[PDB]
């Protein structure tokens, strides 16, 4: 019965998205099984919020982004995972004051700069985009 | 009655102290459950910072 | 072969030694069981540790280089760390079956 | 194995340092994971490191691909004053909790002898094995507890394990660097590749 | 997972073979005789119990793996590769539903 983590974990390693599949193996595993399984549910949380937010659900994001506030508070992760919620639904600015504040208080923090940089790109920009990137890789 | 030659060298010591000795593995043992599940968790804060 | 995983390498490695390290206190606790002193102990290691390589051998089906580039490991293999586990063993033994 | 020996020896003083000693070399470990920092260094140092390990790999593995491009790259690195390298300018804690409990115990577990070792020893080395006994009659095999101690310590070190400047260093990257050759070293695969046939199955 | 059970088993003879050993070391010690060697019996089971253990103690060691890197690149393709999730945005067709 195992077999359902193994292939999440496989669908983690190997990056896979479907985001179809996944939210159902999610939805399955975030039940009482949790508690059997053992401190290592949190990445599957993390996994199932964004394959939902690939879905279109929205519902299933508050809850496992609560659960990860909850547990995790004064973490970086989950606040990358609130800039998403909010360019999902499309509060850039709001999303690039988060993504700011929070290489602000950390400076040699990449996940930001790659999310603003998805930002730039999803609203049709590419030519800086591109100078960008390349000002981060340099 | 009994001579000793050379002081009893094989008898424990007739003066054991068998109450330090089983208030100290407890202590370890107890130390060691806390200091694995003090590490675990402090190592996986350090991932989900 | 031109390109090498290097962590494969690792893996194969460590169940070398997670074989080594534990047949080594075996082999130990055998002979303080069969009381038999000094030189021919030590015997028995070397004696057993080459068991152990053949079977490794066998285990290693037609000494596959895929695995391996050159069989020193298995019959060298951590034989000093073997060494002082086997004369503990054979010593907890000895001193828990024959004196006491 | 000429002596007749108390079993309470056995019980209240043998397996206590079997014990002992295994339990702290595993907290010994996890005090250890408990204390290591890490360092939030400088934005600085961190790229002048990624730089230089991507000199590195260019050095080892920067002949797979077109030489006019080494050789670019080359250049970018080695071009005077504009090459990278030619315009940036700028035991104890193991051994001593092991020596200080030997001492404990051989201030606790001092008169009277514990077992036997299989294996003759020499003779100078007896009064520092028994530390207590006022025979100097037996062979030294006949040990007291701090050699137990020391001897289980060595033998249970391999079976934790099975159950668990900068300029000057972009200077020498530029001075390895000089000397260089492509060696593009792909220019007969296709006859080689062609020569037998080709392997496939597993379909 | 029977291997386990052999391990086990070889064990467990061996710690009986331990047993009788020590037994038979007092009887030695009671009739004075110290002159006579160990019975075969406690030999061979003991030694029976190592060689078991230790065909058993190599299997369940683990497994061992090529060292030719491409050797697990057989199976892949670019939906793997391709996909950069540090990269990601949602703005797509997926959202209708
Ligand atoms: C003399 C005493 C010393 C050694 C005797 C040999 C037996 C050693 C077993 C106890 C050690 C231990 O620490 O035992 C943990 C394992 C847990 O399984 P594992 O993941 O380590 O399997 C092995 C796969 N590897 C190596 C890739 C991780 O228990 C096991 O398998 C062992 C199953 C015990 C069978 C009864
Ligand atoms: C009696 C109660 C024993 C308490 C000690 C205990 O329970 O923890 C230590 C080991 C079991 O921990 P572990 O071997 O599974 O490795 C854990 C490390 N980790 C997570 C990396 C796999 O105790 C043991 O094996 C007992 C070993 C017997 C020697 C005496
Ligand atoms: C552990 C590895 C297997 C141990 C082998 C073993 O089994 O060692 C034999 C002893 C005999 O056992 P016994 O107490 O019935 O005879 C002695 C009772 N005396 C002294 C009061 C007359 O086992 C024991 O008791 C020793 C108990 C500690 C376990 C070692």
């Amino acid at each position: 019965w195992e077999e359902m983590r193994d292939k999440m974990r496989k669908w983690r390693e190997e990056n896979s998205r479907n985001s179809e599949q996944i939210v159902e193996v999610g939805e399955e595993l975030i039940n009482e099984y949790a508690s059997k399984l053992g401190d290592d549910i949190w990445i599957i949380y993390e996994q199932v919020m964004i394959a939902a937010l690939d879905y279109g659900r929205d519902d299933l994001a508050l809850f496992c982004l609560q659960e990860l506030r909850r547990q995790f508070p004064g973490s970086h992760r989950v606040k990358r995972l609130t800039g998403m919620r909010f360019e999902a639904m499309e509060r850039y600015d709001d999303a690039i004051q988060l993504y700011d504040r929070i290489l602000q208080e950390d400076p040699t923090n990449t996940a930001a700069r790659k999310r603003k940089i998805a930002i730039r790109k999803a609203q049709g920009k590419n030519v800086e985009a591109i100078r960008e990137l390349n000002e981060y890789l340099e | 009655t009994r001579v000793y030659p050379s002081k009893q060298f094989d008898v424990l010591k007739d003066d054991y102290d068998y109450v330090l000795i089983s208030s100290v593995l407890f202590g370890l043992v107890f130390a060691t459950m806390i200091t694995k599940r003090l590490a675990q968790v402090k190592l996986l804060n350090r991932a989900w910072r | 072969p031109p390109f090498i995983s290097e962590a494969a390498v690792r893996g194969n490695a460590a169940v070398l030694d997670y074989c080594r390290t534990s047949v080594s206190a075996l082999s130990g606790a055998t002979a303080g069981i069969l009381g038999l002193t000094g030189l021919y102990g030590f015997i028995f290691y070397l004696l057993a540790s080459v068991l152990l390589s053949l079977l490794l051998i066998l285990k290693a089906g037609r000494r596959w280089n895929k695995y391996f580039k050159s069989r020193r490991p298995l019959f060298t293999g951590g034989l000093i760390g073997g060494l002082f586990t086997y004369v503990l063993f054979w010593t907890f033994l000895y001193g828990m079956v024959h004196v006491y | 194995p000429e002596l007749l020996l108390d079993s309470n020896i056995r019980l209240w003083v043998v397996l206590p340092i079997v014990i002992i000693t295994f339990f702290v070399g595993m907290i010994r470990h996890y005090v250890s994971i408990l204390l290591q920092s890490d360092k939030k260094l400088t934005q600085e140092q961190v790229s002048d490191s990624q730089v230089l390990i991507r000199s590195r790999v260019l050095r080892e593995n920067g002949k797979y691909i077109p030489k006019q491009s080494f050789l670019t790259r080359k250049y970018y690195f080695n071009n005077p004053e504009d090459g990278f390298f030619k315009k940036t300018k700028r035991n104890v804690t193991n051994v001593l909790p092991m020596i200080l409990i030997g001492g404990w115990i051989n201030m606790t577990f001092s008169g009277f002898v514990t077992t036997k070792v299989p294996f003759p020893l020499t003779l100078r080395f007896k009064p520092m094995l028994q530390q207590g006994i006022e025979l100097l009659t037996l062979d030294a095999s006949w040990v007291s507890s701090a050699s137990w101690y020391f001897l289980n310590v060595f033998g249970l070190r391999s079976i934790y394990s099975l159950i668990l400047d900068t300029n000057k260093a972009f200077k020498t990257e530029w001075e390895a660097l000089e000397l260089t050759d492509h060696q593009w070293a792909l220019d007969d695969v296709e006859e080689e590749l062609m020569a037998k046939d080709l392997h496939f199955e597993g379909m | 997972s029977l291997w386990k059970g052999l391990v086990g088993i070889g064990l467990f003879a061996l710690a009986h073979a331990a047993f009788s050993a020590a037994q038979h070391r007092s009887y030695m010690r009671l009739t004075e005789k110290e002159d006579e060697s160990l019975p075969i019996d406690i030999v061979l089971q003991t030694l029976l119990a190592f060689a078991v253990t230790c065909y058993g103690i190599v299997h369940i060691a683990g497994e061992f793996k090529d060292m030719d890197a491409t050797s697990e690149l057989k199976n892949k393709t670019f939906d793997t590769l391709r996909n950069h999730p540090s990269f990601y945005v949602f703005n797509h067709r997926g959202r209708v539903l």
